[PDB]
């Protein structure tokens, strides 16, 4: 039985959106973390051979110099929204020479929410939701921001938040440990611990990655040796 | 403004312009080179408007190498030479015309050597030797008193010097500078600059 | 308001077959006869222009057309399909004209039409035309006579039958006919094929009856049909 | 023209045709590729070995510049349509861009091409996978792998299409900095690999060796004769004086 | 270029000149300037020479559909109205200009079409650089109901008219008769000049050109 | 102008069961020679020749398209073209750039393939043919031409002298003009075979 | 079931079920209330969080200085309509340099939500909103649903568990035309808390108002200003 | 307006006048004719004012989604092909630009002019503008490759000031810059008044 | 509309196009034609599917298309599919001969074509092309050859090969007698004549049942001829002499 991609559920919903929010809950899990002290961000590249170079895995990309993005799902979907993002923040800068709003980046990539269709519509246009949820952490003037977008087009402000397969138990562990006074050090610890307790695999240098963003300090993605300081104290 | 000169040998093309690049009452560039590769054995002299060179140039450069790659084979000088006289002619009448004048220099496996002739109008015409610009009246007479189809390259290349020298004679453009390239079996050869020692 | 399907409703069956020109093709032998002869120095086409009441206007719709000067129509099937399929030819008959300032060529039309009618085989939104086409035509001295099919192929025939009972006519006419016929000769031999199967009086009224000489294409009078429908001139 | 979803999300979450796009993938030739030091080398299996076919008119592995080479497994065609594609703009980028092509650059290309086509209307998945192999400027010798979905890896080794499980777990026990020490070890060990699930021959292997600053080599059945009998010597010189 | 037409008892009789020149030289003595529309409608031909041509067949194609698809005689007001919807879309750009004779079911009609799409229905009518000395002719010995004869010979003495007083003009007379029941498609009518016979004989005997090359390539 | 901006000639001259078509060979930029081989005759089939003067650019791009749409048409059908039709394939090749004109009027020159009956004709940039039964010319010395061919023509002539009589027309047409000449090519065709011939020209 | 999937596909008995099952879709989001005096224009809006980590969802937008609206549904048809509105009183003031008049951005907003519910391939807009202006003729309150149809409110709720706050509204009409603001943002207040359990109730963090009125532009407040409202109601006791 | 770029040993020295008129009146004196594309390109203004600093700012713009998509800087080649693939595509519609991208690149100090016309050339010297003339004069008599970095400050900031005094639409300040391997240094803005009194006494 | 949509471009849960492969199964039931190649020609042999007693035969040919002046080409399938495409190969290598002034190398024409049937396979919504082809040519770059393409735009290229009905049987026959590098145009004619002597229903065969065209390169220019019945009944008189000669031996 097939109908359009634009059906309502008697319930009233969007079949494809709701499919595509299923579609996450098979994507390598996220976290991001809110601080005063700047916002960090984790993910586990999920390396499914020793001939892979884990390198090539970047589930965490940045936007701007000051906006990071941790995607989930379907990441070739998520190349697409990443540039249109980028695209985004640097025609925002050339028309009125100041940075985006981590915000105002968040609501220009949800606009492109439910923008697919079948008929009445461009020759190039989306068929299909993206199966994708993005984390973005950044700083501006309202200090470190963080925010959460799923295929939806609903986007949140969070404090800390998980995406991904296990992001119910990962989200439980960080409202256990979660106060808005942390210290970077304190999120970036809590962030590898849970994710260490969600991975199937062992966490290691090359098996997981970290970035962080702030107020004194643009987007830096961790080195290898970065994290192996910070995994020798779990 | 520029000279190109080309001089079809049995077996050989050889091919010359001047390394000026000028703008308004000064030369800005001396260094500046008229050529283009587009296979192993093409050579494309462009001369012209500003933009309109390169970018025509280039343009037939990359189409001829996407040729090559998407065939395994490269084009004949002839195919080559055909191939931007039809780019050139299309354009004539459109909206984005090409104000270029250019020599095509190449050896084929089978056809030999051969030298191509292209006027902005987009004709094109097969020849022993050709030249352009305002320096060709000065030099095309020499070559027609000079030239025989046996000529050997080192005799040439003689008579390309004495072309040159010409220039550097009567020419009132100052030009002391020249590219040198020839083309054979064997490729794309780089001759030693014919140059004039002014100051 | 209204765009259109873009999609085939012409498809292949797991067997290998395009299903929609084979009903097409259903609806033409489905139709009444049609017969056409080529004859050394002229071409006949005829069909049966059997009415269903005394009511109808015989004088006013045809099923012998004129394409040109020199090419002619007849048709088994769905009678506008054909309409349309007229106009078309014509068309294309003057534009080759007036590219070459030279009448068309027989082949070169039934080339044409062949390929519309293959466009709707292929084409999104619509079903193939059903109908098969003979075509007669008087071009470089030679006599022609195709017949162009739904699948958008055509054949050229020395005589052929289309329609009902199409089959026991082509075997009338392997038997009955051959060449060196004067045009005379194959009119007779073609009223004779379509008597095969006119149930009921053959008047002058039933049937129409077009030929394509050297002097161009033309529908024959009632009269002349009446004539040879005399069982003789 | 025509406007349909033909990609679309199944309740479980799933692009059914991307699926299957990925089934005709594994229906595909063999094909591996190894990353070496000075020496990049790609080979393919079942190169459906008719003898009275044109083996040239039949190669999977085809070059995009002078500077990357690529091999491929699925729908032929498709493959013939992305790869010239990828043609068109390695040269373009020569244009726009006074600098040749990194092969992760085109591998993106390429990449966002099928990804594209998994998103747009009227348009199906191309069914095919893809191995790019290729030498950066600074000399770093790359191999990257792209898939019917858009995504896209970089690799040491890898396998696909038709028993691309077994070939991919056999270069997990082999690969080694001892193996593909020098080109003709790592031949020798792309031969190995191949071997391990093609019908057992040498004149059904394929193999492509690019190198340096230098052009892609293909090398004839000779060569390759030559090699799988060093192989089956060395197959017999420290595999049969030892069990 | 003179051409004119005429509205006779029976019918039309329309009249042209043979000369096609190229700036101030002649190209063609003997150039057709009536051109066929229909069985029953004729057009004469001044202005942009491709022009005329391309219009009057263009017209004649579609009058020829259109005829096929009607079964009838096609009438001259559907000509002059295609001619003139044509012309003037395309403002002026299209030089024909066009005098249109034939004989309907209503009976005989001629219009005059200008380049610009503006027409004339005209018992009497005359188009290009000789039309002046024609249309002297006409108005000095033009008479309403005339018979066929008289009307050939009135056309062609203003045909005459103007071949013998406009530059433009020359060579032949062609006519074009067309009644209820008669085409009289007469071509030429009457060659008023004659180049004069050669006084001498430039005849040049082989060998007299020198032949640098030579190359014979057998056919089939 | 725009037609004197490169020059040349074209003639053809019909004769008693053949037929003769020439052309001069200089390619030049204004008064600027650039070569003396440059090709203005051109084969579309056994038996008939084109010949193309004025904007060298478009003598080329006519000639090619014109081969292009030949190809089709003898493909299509299977048949060599016509004289009468290759004439209307490039008028309406030509009529279609009515407001944008190659700068090219061609000449024909041919036998009718079945017959054997020598056809001549000459177009307008846009299109307009003429066919005459003695001469048609084209070019920057079309008014020398005219003079030459109206006193040397005779009706009913032999090839020798057909050949004789085109090659005085264009040499000394030719030689009363500045942008035309470095030589003169001939082809007389019959039925039987074609001969091509290069005249003994002045130089300058 | 053939019945379901097309809005296109009248049913049998009179009916657009594609239409109904995106009315549905009000219902899932959380509620909102709106209700005008005879100066001010107020909504108030129950934000709504996933995981206390999380913060409260955006429920009033701001469109033009004299208009603000509340949204219940997909939030993604919400922004679009919301953009749509701003386009159009941007519009307005560009071209007349004048507001735009409330009933006429309202009725442009039922012809453009109308039109997708007719075409093949298309859904109608799974959003409702309620609209606070002032204008010419006053204050304004107004719904949309995604049938595309419009309703001129005294005052109104929507979302879910929304009836309960409907009776209340409904009890106390007559009090509102003469209501001061405090007492206007209170009952709306009541109205939205009618729409809880006794175990939960009204915070700085869980609920938006928005005013609009004749000595006011239309204005959003949350956080710590919301206190000074909520900070004035009788802690109702199951 | 008076530009001059030159590369040597030590990277490019970029310098500028800073005049701006409307006919025979001056508009400005403080005009930043050295633009700051990124930190690691520089171009300069000649010509329309507007044309070159918006074509440039979205050449830095598209530098910037560059880096970002490619994970490394583009080189100055790339840069100034940019620039002159976007401006060739309104020839004949009358931007006025003249600019030189300089920058330090994987093939070292990099420096290429490009017009408004359709030139894009590299080289070792340029000057740009209505006081280009004058400024060559000077630079030409006084370049090296093997220039000392305080030697190229001098000759650059020397060339600009001749041609000040010489060319009446230049004057003002002369500014000063230098590119590096790790990027460009604002090296100095001296006023044309003072340097009269350090050059002549 | 989605209702109606049989949908033609898409994957089938296998992994392939059903349309293509039914239509492979729509050649499979037309008529015959092998190809094979040579070292001083090439030539195509079709079995004859118009062959009734009142067909008037007024074309060269039935099955066997000019391409180009060195270039022709054989059907199987649909035949109104087979004039589209014919045609517009026709079209391409004129393009390419306006473009370039020198014949397109078959292999270019045959990929031209190809990526205009896969086209038709990815995108559209129309049925593709049921018709496969054989080409046959010369060029400048690798002499003669033969080439074979599939409604999926998929092609090779063949030494010897067959495509229509009992297509597989021809193909294993082929396997047996060819003769790589030791081909000549006499010997390839006779193993056409054994072939579809073989594979064609109806025995005895008659020349009324087959058309034979040969590609040889003579004098620097390109012939292509088809076989007149009566060097056909020279072939086939000779395949039955040659048959009962080495019967006798038993």
């Amino acid at each position: 039985y097939d109908r359009g991609v634009n059906t309502f559920s008697p319930e009233g919903r969007l079949f494809q959106v709701e499919y595509a929010i299923e579609a996450i809950k098979l994507g390598s899990t996220a976290i991001g973390i809110q601080t005063s002290e700047g916002v960090c961000l984790a993910v586990e590249k999920r390396i499914t051979s020793p001939l892979m170079e884990p390198s090539s895995i970047e589930k965490i990309v940045e936007i701007d110099a000051h906006i990071g993005c941790a995607m989930s799902g379907l990441i070739a979907d998520a190349k697409t929204l990443i540039d249109k993002a980028r695209v985004e923040t640097q025609n925002h800068w050339f028309t009125y020479n100041e940075t985006m709003t981590v915000e105002s980046v968040t609501q220009a990539v949800s606009n492109l929410a439910l923008q697919f269709g079948e008929e009445d519509a461009d020759p190039g246009a989306m068929s299909r939701p993206f199966g994708v949820a993005l984390l973005f952490g950044g700083v501006d003037e309202k200090g470190p921001q963080l925010f959460h977008m799923d295929p939806s087009g609903t986007f949140v402000q969070c404090d800390a938040r998980a995406i991904g397969s296990a992001s119910e138990g990962a989200q439980s562990s960080l409202q256990e440990v979660y106060h808005k006074s942390m210290t970077l050090k304190e999120a970036i610890k809590s962030s590898l611990i849970i994710l260490k307790q969600v991975m199937e695999e062992k966490l290691n240098a090359t098996n997981i990655e970290l970035a962080t963003v702030q107020p004194g300090q643009n987007f830096h993605m961790f080195t290898k040796e970065e994290l192996e300081e910070v995994i020798k104290d779990i | 403004m520029e000279y190109l000169i080309g001089i079809q040998g049995p077996d050989y093309v050889l091919v010359a312009s001047d390394r000026v690049a000028a703008s308004n009452i000064v030369q800005m560039k001396d260094d500046h080179d008229k050529m283009f590769k587009m296979s192993e054995k093409i050579l494309l002299l462009c001369v012209g408007e500003a933009g309109d060179t390169v970018q025509f140039a280039e343009y037939i450069q990359k189409n001829v190498q996407l040729y090559k790659m998407r065939n395994g084979y490269e084009l004949s000088p002839t195919a080559a030479a055909n191939f931007t006289r039809r780019n050139l002619a299309d354009c004539l009448r459109s909206r984005t015309p090409y104000h270029v004048n250019l020599l095509l220099a190449g050896y084929d496996e089978h056809e030999g050597p051969a030298l191509y002739y292209m006027d902005y109008l987009a004709a094109l015409a097969k020849a022993p030797f050709a030249a352009h610009g305002y320096g060709a009246f000065l030099t095309l007479s020499i070559l027609d008193r000079y030239y025989t189809p046996t000529i050997s390259r080192e005799r040439a290349v003689e008579l390309l010097r004495k072309c040159l020298e010409e220039l550097q004679k009567r020419f009132i453009l100052n030009l002391p500078t020249f590219s040198v390239r020839i083309i054979d079996k064997n490729g794309i050869h780089d001759l030693d600059n014919i140059s004039f020692p002014k100051q | 308001a209204e765009r259109g399907y873009s999609f085939s409703l012409t498809t292949f069956s797991p067997s290998g077959k395009l299903v929609q020109i084979e009903y097409a093709l259903a609806a033409v032998a489905g139709g009444a006869p049609s017969v056409g002869i080529k004859a050394a120095n002229g071409v006949v086409l005829a069909t049966e222009k059997k009415q269903k009441s005394i009511l109808y206007d015989e004088r006013s719709v045809h099923k012998v057309e004129p394409i040109t000067k020199h090419i002619g129509l007849v048709y088994s099937g769905m009678g506008p399909d054909y309409r349309v399929l007229v106009h078309r030819a014509r068309k294309l008959a003057q534009q080759y004209y007036l590219v070459y300032q030279e009448p068309i060529p027989t082949a070169q039309l039934v080339q044409r039409v062949a390929s519309v009618m293959q466009e709707y085989t292929q084409s999104g939104g619509v079903r193939p035309f059903g109908v098969s086409l003979l075509i007669c035509g008087w071009n470089e001295g030679r006599p022609y006579l195709f017949q162009s099919d739904p699948s958008g192929a055509y054949f050229a025939w020395k005589a052929t039958a289309m329609g009902k009972n199409y089959v026991n006519g082509k075997t009338f006419l392997e038997k009955r006919y051959n060449e060196d016929l004067e045009l005379e000769d194959a009119i007779h031999t073609a009223i004779l094929t379509l008597k095969e199967s006119f149930e009921g009086q053959m008047t002058e009224d039933n049937i129409e009856v077009g030929i394509c000489n050297e002097a161009g294409f033309r529908r024959l009078t009632p009269t002349e049909v009446k004539d040879y429908l005399a069982a003789i001139a | 023209s025509y406007d349909r979803a033909i990609t679309v999300f199944s309740p479980d979450g799933h692009l059914f045709q991307v699926e299957y796009a990925q089934e005709a993938v594994k229906k595909g030739s063999t094909a591996v590729g190894v990353r070496g030091r000075d020496i990049v080398v790609l080979g393919v299996e079942k190169k459906s070995v008719a003898k009275l076919q044109d083996e040239r008119t039949v190669r999977k592995i085809c070059a995009l510049d002078d500077n990357v080479c690529m091999a491929f497994a699925g729908l032929t065609a498709d493959a013939r349509i992305v790869i010239n594609r990828a043609r068109v703009e390695c040269q373009s980028h020569r244009l726009t861009v006074e600098d040749p092509v990194t092969v992760e650059y085109i591998t993106r290309y390429i990449a966002s091409l099928k990804q594209r086509y998994t998103q747009s209307n009227g348009r199906r998945p191309f069914g095919i996978s893809a191995l790019i192999v290729g030498f950066d400027f600074d000399g770093t010798p790359r191999l990257y792998q792209t898939d019917p979905s858009g995504t896209y890896h970089a690799w040491k080794a890898n396998a696909i299409g038709r028993g691309a499980k077994s070939v991919r777990e056999f270069l997990e026990k082999n690969y080694t900095d001892e193996a593909i020490e020098t080109d003709d070890l790592t031949i020798k060990l792309v031969i190995k690999a191949l071997l391990e699930v093609v019908q057992s021959g040498g004149k059904n292997i394929e193999l492509a060796v690019m190198r340096r600053d230098q052009s892609l080599k293909i090398l004839n059945p000779e060569e390759i004769e030559k090699y799988v009998a060093e192989i089956e010597k060395e197959k017999e010189e420290n595999e049969k004086k030892k069990q | 270029t003179t051409i004119a037409g005429v509205v006779y008892k029976d019918g039309i009789v329309l009249g042209a000149d043979t000369r096609a020149t190229e700036g101030m030289v002649v190209a063609d003595k003997n150039c057709s300037k009536i051109h066929f529309i229909s069985p029953n409608i004729y057009c004469c031909g001044a202005g942009t020479a491709a022009d005329t041509d391309m219009t009057t067949q263009l017209i004649s194609s579609n009058l020829e559909l259109h005829s096929l698809s009607t079964g009838r005689l096609p009438r001259v007001v559907t000509a002059n109205r295609m001619l003139k919807q044509m012309l003037f879309r395309y403002q002026g750009y299209i030089g024909a200009a066009l005098v249109l004779g034939g004989v309907d079911v209503t009976g005989p009609h001629l219009y005059s079409i200008y380049p610009h799409g503006s027409t004339d229905k005209l018992p009497y009518v005359t188009m290009g650089s000789g039309s002046l000395a024609a249309m002297a002719v006409f108005e000095d010995k033009f008479r309403p109901d005339m018979e066929e004869e008289e009307a050939k010979n009135l056309v062609s003495e203003a045909i005459a008219a103007g071949i013998f007083n406009d530059l433009g003009s020359g060579s032949n007379i062609d006519l074009c008769v067309i009644s209820k029941n008669k085409l009289d498609f007469l071509r030429p009518y009457t060659v008023p000049n004659k180049k004069g016979t050669r006084l001498g004989r430039y005849r040049c005997e082989k060998g007299t050109t020198a032949v640098l090359t030579e190359k014979i390539t057998p056919l089939e | 102008s725009i037609m004197s901006y490169n020059g040349g000639a074209v003639m053809a001259m019909k004769g008693k069961n053949c037929v003769a078509i020439a052309a001069d060979r200089r390619f030049g930029i204004q008064a600027q020679m650039v070569t003396t081989d440059f090709q203005k005759i051109f084969p579309m089939g056994d038996r008939l020749y084109i010949g193309l003067a004025g904007l060298a650019t478009d003598v080329q791009t006519v000639a090619q398209r014109l081969k292009f749409r030949l190809n089709l048409y003898e493909l299509k059908e299977g048949r060599q073209i016509k004289p009468y039709t290759l004439m209307s394939m490039v008028a309406n090749l030509l009529y279609e750039k009515r407001f944008g004109p190659y700068y090219t009027e061609p000449v024909i020159a041919g036998l009718d393939p079945k017959t054997f009956k020598p056809f001549i004709c000459s177009l307008d940039l846009i299109g307009c043919p003429m066919v005459t039964d003695d001469f048609v010319v084209s070019g920057t010395c079309a008014e020398q031409m005219y003079g030459m061919c109206e006193s040397l023509w005779e009706p009913n002539m032999d090839p020798d002298h057909l050949f004789e009589t085109i090659s005085q027309a264009m040499l000394n047409a030719v030689d009363r003009d500045a942008v035309s000449g470095m030589g003169v090519i001939v082809h007389i065709i019959e039925k039987d075979k074609i001969t091509t011939r290069t005249l003994k020209a002045r130089m300058d | 079931n053939q019945y379901d999937n097309d809005v296109t596909v009248w049913s049998p008995q009179g009916r657009i079920h594609q239409i109904e099952y995106a009315m549905e879709a009000v219902k899932q989001g959380s509620a909102t209330v709106g209700l005008k005096s005879k100066t001010h224009a107020v909504l108030v809006a129950l934000k709504r969080a996933q995981s206390e980590l999380a913060a409260h969802q955006k429920k009033i937008l701001h469109v033009d200085n004299h208009i603000g609206i509340s949204i219940a549904g997909l939030t993604a048809d919400a922004r679009l309509l919301c953009n749509f509105m701003r386009q159009e009183c941007l519009d307005s003031r560009f071209v007349f340099d004048r507001p735009l008049p409330v009933s006429r951005l309202v009725s442009l907003i039922g012809s453009k939500t109308q039109i997708p519910t007719q075409r093949y391939g298309r859904r109608p807009y799974g959003v409702g909103l309620l609209i606070a202006g002032y204008d010419d003729m006053g204050p304004h309150i107004f719904q949309t649903c995604p049938s595309a149809n419009y309703f001129d409110c005294r005052a109104m709720s929507i979302g879910a568990r929304s009836q309960s706050a409907r009776t209340y509204l409904e009890r106390h009409m007559s009090e509102f035309m003469e209501c001061n603001l405090n007492e206007l943002v209170k009952h709306g207040l009541r109205a939205l808390r009618e729409t809880l359990p006794a175990e939960q109730d009204l915070t700085t963090k869980n609920v938006s108002i928005g005013i609009v009125g004749k000595d006011l532009e239309f204005t959003i407040y949350d956080d710590d200003d919301v206190s000074p409202f909520l900070e004035g109601l009788e802690e109702r006791p199951q | 307006t008076t530009t001059l770029a030159f590369k040597f040993r030590h990277g490019v020295i970029v310098a500028a006048d800073s005049r701006a008129t409307a006919g025979a009146y001056i508009a400005s004196q403080t005009v930043k004719k050295v633009i700051e594309i990124n930190p690691y390109l520089l171009g300069t203004m000649a010509g329309g004012a507007a044309d070159c600093s918006f074509w440039e700012r979205l050449l830095a713009r598209q530098c910037r989604i560059y880096e970002l998509r490619n994970k490394e800087r583009i080189s100055v080649a790339a840069a100034s092909k940019l620039l002159a693939n976007m401006v060739y595509q309104y020839k004949g519609m009358g931007l006025s630009m003249g600019t030189m991208i300089c920058g330090w690149d994987k093939r070292g100090p990099g420096l290429y002019y490009v017009d408004s016309e359709g030139n894009r050339i590299s080289g070792a010297t340029f000057s740009v503008g209505s006081g280009s003339v004058y400024a060559y004069g000077v630079m030409d008599r006084g370049y090296s490759y093997d220039l000392e970095v305080e030697q190229a400050y001098d000759l650059a900031r020397r060339a600009i000031y001749q041609a000040t005094y010489r060319d009446a639409y230049s004057g003002g300040a002369v500014n000063l810059y230098h590119v590096r391997e790790d990027g460009w240094i604002r090296v100095s803005s001296d006023n044309v008044a003072d340097l009269h009194e350090k050059y002549s006494g | 509309s989605r209702r109606y949509d049989s949908r033609t471009t898409i994957f089938s849960p296998e992994g392939r196009l059903y349309q293509v492969e039914y239509a492979m199964e729509a050649i499979g039931h037309a008529g015959t034609c092998l190809g094979i190649l040579a070292n001083d020609g090439v030539l195509l042999a079709a079995e004859r599917r118009n062959i009734h007693k009142l067909l008037d035969e007024v074309f060269f040919s039935e099955k066997i298309y000019k391409l180009n002046e060195d270039m022709a080409c054989s059907v199987a399938g649909i035949t109104s599919d087979a004039n589209v495409l014919t045609n517009e190969l026709r079209l391409i290598a004129q393009r390419y001969l306006l473009q370039y002034q020198e014949p397109i190398p078959c292999e270019q024409l045959v990929t031209a074509l190809c990526d205009i049937k896969q086209a038709y396979t990815q995108f559209g919504g129309k049925r593709p092309f049921g018709v496969s082809l054989l080409y046959i040519g010369w060029d400048k770059h690798y002499g003669f050859q033969l080439y074979q393409s599939d409604p999926s735009g998929n092609y090779g290229g063949w030494k010897a090969t067959c495509i229509g009905n009992n297509s597989a049987a021809a193909v294993s026959m082929l396997k047996q007698d060819y003769k790589e590098g030791e081909m000549t145009l006499k010997s390839a004619l006779a193993l056409a004549i054994k072939v579809l002597n073989k594979t064609m229903d109806v025995s005895k065969l008659s020349a009324e049942k087959v058309e034979i065209a040969t590609l040889t390169r003579e004098n620097g220019k390109t012939v292509i001829r088809v076989l007149k019945q009566k060097e056909v009944e020279q072939l086939i008189k000779k395949h039955e002499e040659e048959e009962a000669k080495a019967e006798r031996e038993k």
